[PDB]
């Protein structure tokens, strides 16, 4: 009867189909390398106590060589950088970044725009519903580790049915106390603590037992084809600088919490192959403004 | 085919080219007498007229 | 950019004469033409920047597929470097030279009902410049000449002064005319003034600068042709010649 | 419920698009920097007894020599700065001047045209509503200072909602009488003569007490970036030469007395921001036209 | 009315005033990139099977050679950086250490003391209150993702008023159920997932309904500035050991799980501004401690 | 700048023998210390930064005319170089030395019925860094000797562990223990390379920064314009 699904994984909204192609891969490819020779620079220049590699850094990065008093933001380069991220997240953006200036910055440096190379493990959780009888009580919280609460209130044990998706690959569930599960039409096994499931297998179904309540913490584990050089961590710090700085706000979008849960998202919803694909390039290009607005600051508080 | 090799080793003091470090240094000099001779004959001629 | 570089009418009806119309067509998706945008220019604020996404830009946009709108992606081509999205238009069309299809018969268009005051305000012409306009107000009169409404290009330039005053002054059959202009049409090209890296607010604005600083590098490129030095080199058809003369004409 | 706003502050009419770019704003400057010579010009005139260094200034404005026959006009300088300042009030203007020529007068002069290296303060007062009860009467005059004049007749004191905008940075309210301001949601202060508003906090509550009316006088202060060679008073002179010249008459537009009421009208716009660095350069070409024509009227 | 409010948000303890100058924030930067260089020794003598790299890194690290029966610990500098830190938590601290030692050390290499040049996002959600009304029960667990779960046992709906400070950027609000939220003075909107919050727009309301509880997650981001060698990974891991190692064992203090959430406790006190710098200058020299004692543990 | 570039304690002890007490006291009103104030430090922060005042700020501020006030200002005069304003404190007091006022029963003054533990909570002990509790305890222990109140001195460096650790290691009325001492005091001093010339948050901070920066300058240009002034004049 009652159905439960979790938070960030509804309604997800379109993502751009623009600056998608061969050229402008190697320009994203080619903006996080010379941002991280930003960044090394910089600390360069503070042990030297010169300015020199830092200026002749941000010559490559910015094709000008700063002035005193101009504020130093990075020139052609940011500014296309940061309006092709406003594109990818949404169908609604203006995506007003000419071709010409694309081919330009991508001849900056000799690099391929391969999304493919390696692969990344995103642990979101994925459940796409959970179904339970009428006197049951179910809530799902949490996206890294989702903890189910479940209350069985009625006469008798209940089943509650589990459907985790079929893009995670490894899903792992344990309970505050042991607790029966097993696939659809299979023998009930004895009460573990921890199960490892393939959410390929199909629905699972758990006993509720009468009495106090049942919690289930949800891990899992997708892997998604990422480029050679994605870094996690430096992914995620780049998503909270851009939904901070106000490049998300456009009309009718989705706010995630992550980037792991925006690419999960849209790796659970039709045509979400073909969306993956440009949601790791926004990866990637985020991981390029992070490296860039870390070297140089703007905002004071 | 018959490409001379530099050595170039004698010029350098460790990492310092004095005589290309004197010879920048002197454009400096050129620079303060264009700017002094430019406003000497300002003064002294004003507007021409022909 | 090359057309954009073009500064008389000679050179601009040349190079109109060589290049196919898959060049006015650009195959990419762009967005809406018209819908108020907030677009970021970190470079002066903070807060995001309000701008109207236009037909004239230098990215593609969403065009119609009726006649209507591959004239409009021609004349947005030479005035702004960039054409719109037209899909599956016969190949037998993109083969065919710009200069062909506004000037010619052979090719199945219908034009004989275009409306010079609506193009205008779709191309919008409140926000071209000098130079844009009198490249538009040359399409205009190609269209006319080859449609027989020479009389609905007078109606039109009568009820705009300024247009009347800055129309190119030739005759679309007779190279004579063309040799005799002296108005200066590039958009694009080597500036008397200082022209620094920064970036400009407007969409139109900032996608133009990135046109002019690609132009300087195209200028000191190897691909570019120097007819002072080089005149020996190039191709008979293609070297500089006081006869030469378009097709017909 | 009685609404009442500012009369400023309606309806205005879009900008020119045109001559924002790098080169154009390059000769907006020169022409600020080559009037500026030809004002010094006369004074270094009387020093001597010569007007050399007049015949000097003009040749390099006007590209031409003076000529006693003639009027002295400006040449194509003059031509140039006139109609880029009426392409900048309404886009309905056109654009009469090609680029080249604005290029080949941007190389007159070595500036460099940067509009955002510097600040000014406005000091028109933008009231966006002021919303009454039905006893009450509300009249707002003014735009420097706005006096705004309130008469309570009910038999129960009345409550009058002020929004000030969300643009200007500080707004000084005096009354004839002391009274009460707060916040939406804040507990009424004691009755002062003075209390200093910062706009974006929110809409304020003014209790109107019956019996004589309350006029209450504001004053605010906006913060706009502008050229470093921003001069308010030569700017204003040239906005009232080229109102009265007839630059600005044209189809479908609007007037304003001062070119502070001007710039805050188009900053109070739905998309504001894009209007204010085009009345900005506007108004140093106004800088420039002030100083050129005082020079050689026409 | 009942109040909750977030654990790690209550009673900051005040930190030390001491070592906050500019010879004093180069002696920590100097600190960092010599313990960076004693981690990359001892892997590069793992490597090459010679001890020779990692002699010359401690010999500038301690101030004398290594020694087979003498034990590493890291010589005057090991001793100040552990003192240094104790000062930085709390003012009760005794900060023997002399400046001439503090001088003596920064001179060892020539990195600035600017702990301003860059910036660090802290995913701490700050909950200052949520006033709940009689017979609805409000539960705060969690730091990093702050889940707040309600249920009302009255008859009609309640209204439940959050507020996350004035501090953190953008507050992202996710709940199990559908529910509105609006702030104050405003519409109510249709029922959605999530919300997108800036904490300085005023106090929230979200409406309760009657039946199941709502349990609501909070993830927040705080920007603050911080130098450029600064690592997340690195400080955190160094916040652990100097709590294992009774670095922060001083009467009347607080303690807290991550340094994230020392950060932010410490910046919603009466005046957070000023322990920020002083906080930062910590997480820097638990940085150069992290690495140090992984390199010569003890 | 002379008082805080001492450091050891033979030359601060010799430079209290020759300063008179006019120039621990200061002849401008200042504000009332103890006030949580707004200042603005524009090198950091766009907003207003908190801070509280204090008698160790490096700044005149008004003090009261009792026996605590002198001794407070004298203290903060050695750890501060700036004392407080004591209206009207007489010819008399004035000419004598720094130290005759700490150590000596001639000046008239009855420093008995002191205690240290509200004076240190007066001068902000727990805000001063190693060196400025140091020249603090020192002024403690000759008060203390000369007064016959060695206990009353070790009893508050009992109750105060941080600053038994640091405590001075001489005894007021034994020269071999003030020749012998190493200590530390120099607040500021000609440093190796150079200090950039930044602002600091802090009141203190700022301050000290201003007296470490202008004392190469002080150093070279003062023995002159000094001399100049001194020359026919005769001392107090």
């Amino acid at each position: 009867a009652n159905r439960a699904t979790s938070a960030f994984l509804d309604n997800p909204h379109p993502v751009g189909v623009n600056y998608v192609d061969e050229g402008s891969r190697q320009f994203v490819a080619v903006a996080e390398l010379l941002a991280s020779k930003l960044i090394d620079s910089s600390r360069e220049s503070d042990e030297s106590n010169s300015d020199v590699p830092f200026v002749q850094a941000y010559s490559k990065f910015a094709d000008d060589n700063p002035r005193h008093l101009r504020v130093k933001t990075g020139g052609k380069m940011a500014n296309a950088l940061t309006n092709v991220i406003r594109s990818y997240y949404s169908i609604n953006a203006p995506a007003i970044v000419p071709q010409v200036e694309i081919d330009r910055l991508a001849s900056k440096a000799t690099v391929s725009g391969d999304m493919y190379n390696s692969y990344a493990i995103f642990n979101s959780v994925p459940i796409v519903e959970v179904l339970s009888p009428a006197r049951t009580t179910v809530s799902i919280v949490g996206s890294d580790r989702a903890d189910v609460t479940m209350l069985n209130t009625g006469a008798g044990a209940a089943n509650i049915t589990f459907n985790f998706g079929q893009i995670a690959e490894t899903v792992i569930l344990k309970g505050s106390v042991p607790f029966q599960l097993a696939r659809l039409n299979q023998p009930m096994p004895a009460a573990r603590f921890t199960y490892k499931l393939r959410p390929l297998d199909g629905p699972f179904i758990v006993v509720l037992p009468v009495g106090n309540p049942l919690v289930i913490s949800a891990t899992a584990a997708t892997r998604i084809q990422v480029p050679l050089a994605f870094n996690k961590a430096l992914v995620e710090s780049g998503f909270q600088t851009a939904m901070n700085d106000g490049l998300f706000d456009i009309q009718n979008v989705n706010y995630y919490s992550s980037f792991d849960e925006f690419i999960i998202s849209q790796y659970h919803a039709q045509d979400g192959i073909n969306r993956v694909s440009t949601c790791v390039i926004l990866g990637l290009a985020l991981q390029a403004y992070d490296q860039m607005r870390r070297a140089l600051p703007v905002r004071r508080v | 085919f018959a490409l001379a090799q530099i050595n170039a080793d004698d010029e350098f003091i460790g990492a310092i080219d004095k005589e290309s470090a004197e010879y920048l240094d002197e454009y400096a000099t050129l620079a303060r007498d264009i700017s002094n001779s430019l406003t000497l004959v300002k003064a002294a001629f004003g507007p021409l007229e022909r | 950019m090359d057309v954009l570089s073009k500064g008389s009418l000679k050179e601009l009806l040349a190079h109109l004469e060589k290049t196919p119309l898959e060049e006015a067509i650009s195959y990419r998706i762009g967005t809406v033409p018209y819908q108020n945008v907030l677009i970021s220019r970190n470079e002066y604020y903070n807060q995001l920047y309000p701008d109207t996404t236009s037909l004239i830009d230098g990215v593609s946009r969403e065009g119609q597929r009726n006649v209507n709108g591959l004239i409009m992606s021609i004349i947005s081509y030479v005035v702004s470097g960039s054409g719109h999205y037209i899909p599956n238009i016969g190949f037998m069309l993109l083969r065919r030279s710009i200069l062909d299809i506004l000037t010619k018969h052979d090719t199945g268009l219908v034009t004989n009902n275009l409306n010079y005051g609506i193009i205008a305000r779709n191309l919008t012409v409140s926000k071209m410049n000098c130079e844009q306009r009198k490249r538009m107000l040359i399409c205009f009169k190609l269209l006319a000449y080859k449609d027989g409404n020479q009389n609905d290009y007078e109606i039109y330039l009568n009820q705009n002064i300024p247009l009347k005053q800055i129309a190119p002054n030739f005759i679309p059959g007779d190279m004579r005319t063309v040799i005799h202009n002296q108005d200066q049409l590039a958009i694009v090209g080597i500036p008397a003034y200082r022209l620094t890296q920064s970036t400009e607010l407007s969409i139109r604005d900032d996608n133009a600068k990135s046109y002019k600083l690609g132009y300087v590098d195209w200028y000191n490129s190897n691909s570019f042709l120097r007819e002072r030095s080089e005149f020996n080199l190039i191709r008979l058809k293609d070297r500089d010649t006081k006869y030469g003369k378009l097709n017909g004409w």
